[PDB]
């Protein structure tokens, strides 16, 4: 039946509720654009065809390919905004640059989204007040204490605390420091709060 | 990441909901009402199986091309079944979106109607109080036994009551105020 | 006009706006005045010596501020981004002397919301569709908020001959009355007036 | 609501502190606290009293309501009513747990009072259950609850608003 | 949680004594065939009567299918049975009239209505018993029941027809002698300084006495203010034969 | 008749998107006409002792 070749962009998705992005499938979106091509193609004939020779019953046939149309834009819509919700979310998780692992699974022109997007986001954050506004994708969580202690799970590169001071993130060093410095750090993975 | 909700128990589907897409595609059985070229022909009189969306989509109220019937599972031999005791019965060996399905075919105005949307309210207000229970009371142990039967709607239902539960036992337990990473865990 | 009612009024916005299932009107005067308070405590503990005790007291209150503002901004935006052309058009339609429910800076980023969008999906997919098919309507696509959901509340002044609808047959509907310190369960649809005018309170 | 926001809320209830040293008057954005005299008691916010106590700079006295002869009397005239009573502080139950985790070597009797508050959460939390299912049992419109405090609701309520919105799309359906 | 959102009134129990008057409005079939079904009613208590001794399970288990095949009230019901309640009330109105005719046929339908009466009190359960006599005018209040034991020992020791389980289950409390008239004067049973330990069917007793007594004025007036209303008399010959 | 016609227009639709005698108070002169009700008529009924 007409639907099936649409089915599996939308069945895809469907299997992974986490919000993980899974790698763009070309071959099917193409297959959709070529399958509804050869229906018009179709159906004009045949209107052409019953207009020409004065023929009704024809009609019902023709109302039959019209609605298979729609049902297969429908599927391929559906599918292409649920991935722009996924690529949404990486920018509140994570942070303004992506990993090199995880832009391999988008397309081209999903990457000109998401660097539009956070153009305008950054835009407005810097106009909420005062001078350069407030950053609102900080403070996630209520506030308990000014300082915490923080042990690194990875060999990571220098860390600037204050103008030229910096520490180095060797692997199970740890360190004592205000909680508003070290926050995106921690919710990217490389550093643990202990205790 | 903010799920386009279903719309199925409301007069309309959400456009881009996936659940609705893939509910839509059930099918339902039918009575061809005037013959059909190029699919060679289709005579009129024929009886056919077709998907929900396509049954819709050529029901027009003259009812010129085609006649609609209710599935086994929601005539009165079945509804007299569920009448007994809602708690056993299987909604997920019953199509998995029992009441989104069932309030999508008042569209056809069937002179059932009036039967069908009782049979759906006390089905529902039958099986409450074991999805609250179980879900509430269920504390880090193998829920599969008591998630088996639940229909897709129910199913979210039993997820939040866990979810409500799990909040209050790390809070007591003081686990609340660390900082973690989300789902990027996967990395 | 104190500072005390100040942050009790941004505290106050801040649960109304978490249980409403719309976006509810907006509030610059509030935004503009903590924004400068939290400026000039800044610059005020810049120029005192940093190892004295009352100054980590001062800082302890800055950051259980900054909190309730950022909160607050965030879960504005989500309704923003998940419901762009109604609140798009709804401004669009608005008669004067009401209020509006976006401030000038989230109407620009809805505006810019709207263009981005669109411009993605018709250069991936529209553009090769059949000549009929290459139009499709976000206004239609896009769902709308759902003002029967169930909330809780709690009143602060008195409130007459409120009518309630169970099912939707005149037969059954009645009138009931709010007092004073009461709180209820309730469809939001009933009592959307009395959140907007400040005589209820969603907890 | 999360637990964590309750508790952020919870913490703005005043307490008193004995100090062991000496500090001005200090003006904050949401009062004026102060002067703090070495030996003598003044009346300060909870996050502010709970952070002063790890940093072994003060001492905490328990509130008037922390008594086991007040606290029985309470649970017995709760268990007998048929509804919610009324209660010695909205915040009950975090106040409970951030003072008898930090200041127990303050606060006589500590391992008897964990027990009463105990018994009455046990006990509302049993008549809010009977209410949700005679809510939908009746398929009634509207309820009222004049002594649930914040925690109690935000606990249970999530599921039960969700279950009813369901509900009242499935007995309209007939008339669009 | 507490929660948010009319011919109960009229007969709370299927007992009643007509003491308000219906204000409303009759069909002419309905008076008639309201009455006449009674007309029966009455004839066929005393044809049981002659079928086999009163009172007895026969008489209750035939008399219970005579109201339900006829639709008068009953032993009471909790749905709708304010319908055949009223029902009796409003065609025992219209009964006063058809047998004042003659005062031995007065006698006749008083005599099984008494009978009726003692088979409706026999039937009766405790909650009953308990709500009617308060609900009543009948209220006959009780004194000292703790004492009722020494007298389990004395009445078994002073009478005959008594025993210690009717002590309890013929629930015994203290009225007067004279609430047990022929038990006095017929000294068969202990009653003691003018007090009588007394179950409900003495109570029954009074009350089928106070009903005979207010019945025979309501006939009084039946025979002597009626002559206003009789602009229709057709039925009279066809009752009285 | 017009339900042919609604047919052939869905079907034309279809197929083409593939391609005086007493007076009184000097009434004379005057303009008759009313405000069709839009004005702010009202109606009541008057009675005694109902």
């Amino acid at each position: 039946m007409f639907c099936e070749k649409a089915m599996e962009l939308i069945r895809e998705l469907h299997r992974a509720p986490e919000g993980q992005l899974p790698a763009f499938n070309e071959d099917g979106l193409r297959q959709v654009l070529e399958e509804m091509k050869a229906l018009y193609e179709q159906n004009q004939s045949d209107v052409n065809e019953a207009k020409s020779g004065g023929r009704s019953d024809l009609i019902p046939t023709i109302k039959f390919r019209h609605c298979s149309l729609l049902r297969n834009r429908r599927c391929t819509v559906a599918y292409l905004y649920d991935r722009l919700l996924r690529i949404r979310a990486l920018r509140w998780e994570y942070g303004s640059v992506l990993p090199n692992a995880l832009r391999f699974h988008m397309a081209a022109e999903e990457m000109e989204w998401f660097n539009n997007y956070k153009r305008s986001l950054a835009t407005y954050m810097r106009s909420l007040g005062g001078d350069e506004g407030l950053d609102i994708t900080q403070d996630m969580k209520p506030p308990k204490s000014l300082y915490i202690e923080v042990r690194c799970l990875k060999d990571y590169g220098e860390f600037e605390v204050d103008d030229g001071t910096s520490v180095l993130l060797k692997k199970n060093s740890q360190h004592f420091l205000p909680r508003w410095k070290c926050e995106q750090l921690i919710r990217q993975g490389v550093l643990e709060h202990i205790l | 990441y903010f799920r386009v909700e279903s719309g199925a128990l409301g007069p309309e589907e959400n456009f881009l909901s996936l659940d609705d897409i893939l509910m839509s595609h059930e099918k339902l059985p039918v009575r061809t009402e005037t013959a059909m070229p190029r699919l060679n022909a289709v005579p009129q009189g024929s009886k056919l199986e077709l998907p929900l969306w396509l049954a819709k989509g050529l029901f027009d109220n003259k009812r010129r091309i085609l006649s609609v019937e209710l599935p086994k599972i929601y005539q009165e031999g079945w509804r007299t079944v569920f009448s007994a005791d809602p708690n056993v019965v299987d909604l997920h060996k019953m199509g998995p979106h029992f009441y989104g399905f069932g309030s999508q075919l008042l569209h056809f105005d069937s002179p059932e109607n009036a039967d069908i949307s009782q049979s759906l309210l006390q089905t529902f207000i039958g099986r409450f109080r074991r999805i609250m229970d179980s879900s509430q009371n269920a504390y880090n142990e193998d829920t599969s036994a008591l998630v088996a039967r639940l229909d897709e709607m129910e199913r979210g239902l039993f997820q939040t009551g866990q979810k409500g539960l799990n909040d209050f036992q790390c809070w007591e337990k003081g686990q609340a105020s660390q900082i973690t990473a989300s789902n990027l865990v996967q990395n | 006009l104190t500072p005390a009612e100040l942050i009790e009024r941004l505290e106050q916005a801040w649960m109304n706006e978490k249980f409403a299932p719309e976006l509810l009107e907006s509030k610059p005067e509030i935004v503009e005045c903590v924004m400068e308070q939290l400026e000039h405590m800044e610059e005020n503990l810049r120029r005192a010596k940093r190892e004295d005790l009352k100054v980590s007291i001062h800082q302890m209150e800055m950051e259980r501020i900054r909190y309730v503002l950022s909160s607050y901004l965030r879960c504005r935006l989500m309704k923003i981004e998940k419901f762009f052309p109604h609140v798009l058009e709804k401004e669009k339609t608005r008669p004067e002397g009401e209020p509006s429910s976006l401030s000038p800076e989230e109407l620009a980023f809805a505006r810019e919301f709207m263009a981005n969008t669109e411009s993605y999906l018709k250069n991936v997919a529209l553009k090769h569709m059949p000549p009929n098919l290459q139009k499709v309507d976000l206004f239609r696509a896009v769902p709308k908020p759902d003002l029967d959901s169930y909330v809780f509340l709690r009143v602060r002044e008195r409130q007459e001959n409120i009518l309630v609808e169970p099912d939707t047959d005149e037969q059954r509907d009645y009138v009931i009355d709010l007092e004073k310190g009461s709180q209820h369960l309730i469809r939001y649809k009933t009592i959307a007036p009395l959140v907007a005018s400040g005589a209820v309170q969603l907890i | 609501m999360d637990a964590a926001e309750v508790e952020f809320l919870a913490e703005k209830e005043l307490v008193t502190i004995i100090p062991n040293f000496s500090l001005d008057k200090i003006y904050l954005i949401g009062g004026d606290l102060g002067p703090f005299n070495p030996g003598l008691p003044v009346e300060v916010p909870l996050w502010l009293a709970i952070n002063l106590k790890q940093r072994q700079k003060c001492r905490l006295l328990p509130p008037e309501w922390m008594d086991v002869e007040k606290l029985e009397k309470m649970r017995d005239h709760e268990r007998k009513e048929e509804t919610f009573t009324p209660m010695p502080s909205p915040y009950y139950m975090e106040l409970t747990k951030l003072l008898l985790n930090h200041a127990s070597d303050n606060i006589p009797k500590a391992d008897e009072i964990r027990t009463l508050v105990k018994d009455m959460w046990d006990t509302r939390i049993a008549k809010l259950r009977v209410s949700a299912d005679s809510f939908v049992r009746q398929q009634e419109a509207h309820a009222k609850l004049d002594n649930l405090t914040l925690m109690e609701i935000n606990t249970s309520g999530t599921f039960l608003t969700q279950a009813l919105n369901h509900m009242y799309k499935l007995r309209t359906n007939l008339q669009p | 949680m507490e929660f948010s959102g009319q011919r109960n009134a009229s007969y709370p129990h299927c007992l009643q004594f007509y003491l308000q008057p219906p204000s409303e409005n009759i069909s002419l079939i309905e008076f008639e065939n309201l009455a006449i079904d009674r007309v029966k009613l009455l004839k066929s208590v005393e044809n049981l009567g002659v079928s086999y001794v009163k009172g007895t399970e026969q008489y209750q288990s035939k008399l219970e299918s005579e109201l339900r095949k006829l639709k008068f009230s009953y032993r009471e019901n909790l749905e709708d049975e304010y319908e055949p309640r009223r029902r009796d009330h409003i065609s025992h109105f219209i009964l006063r009239l058809a047998y004042c005719q003659s005062e031995e046929l007065r006698r006749w339908f008083i005599q099984q209505e008494m009978d009726l009466l003692r088979f409706r009190f026999s039937i009766l359960p405790k909650d009953k018993i308990q709500d009617f006599l308060k609900d009543s005018q009948l209220q006959f209040e009780a004194i000292s029941d703790e004492e009722k034991t020494l007298r389990e020992q004395e009445i078994v020791a002073s009478s005959p027809s008594l025993s210690g389980l009717k002590l309890g289950f013929e629930s015994i409390y203290k009225i007067p002698f004279a609430d047990a008239l022929d038990l006095f004067r017929g000294r068969k049973v202990y009653l003691e300084d003018g007090f009588a330990y007394v179950p409900l069917k003495d109570i029954v007793a009074i009350i089928l006495n106070e009903f005979r007594a207010k019945l025979s004025k309501a006939l009084a007036l039946t025979a002597r203010s009626l002559p206003a209303v009789q602009s229709d008399e057709r039925l009279q010959p066809l009752l009285n034969h | 008749i017009q339900e042919l016609i609604e047919v052939e227009e869905e079907e034309e639709i279809l197929l083409n998107s593939y391609t005086v005698v007493t007076s009184f108070g000097l009434a004379q002169g005057v303009s008759w006409s009313g405000r069709g009700g839009a004005g702010n008529i009202s109606l009541k009924v008057l009675g005694c002792p109902e």
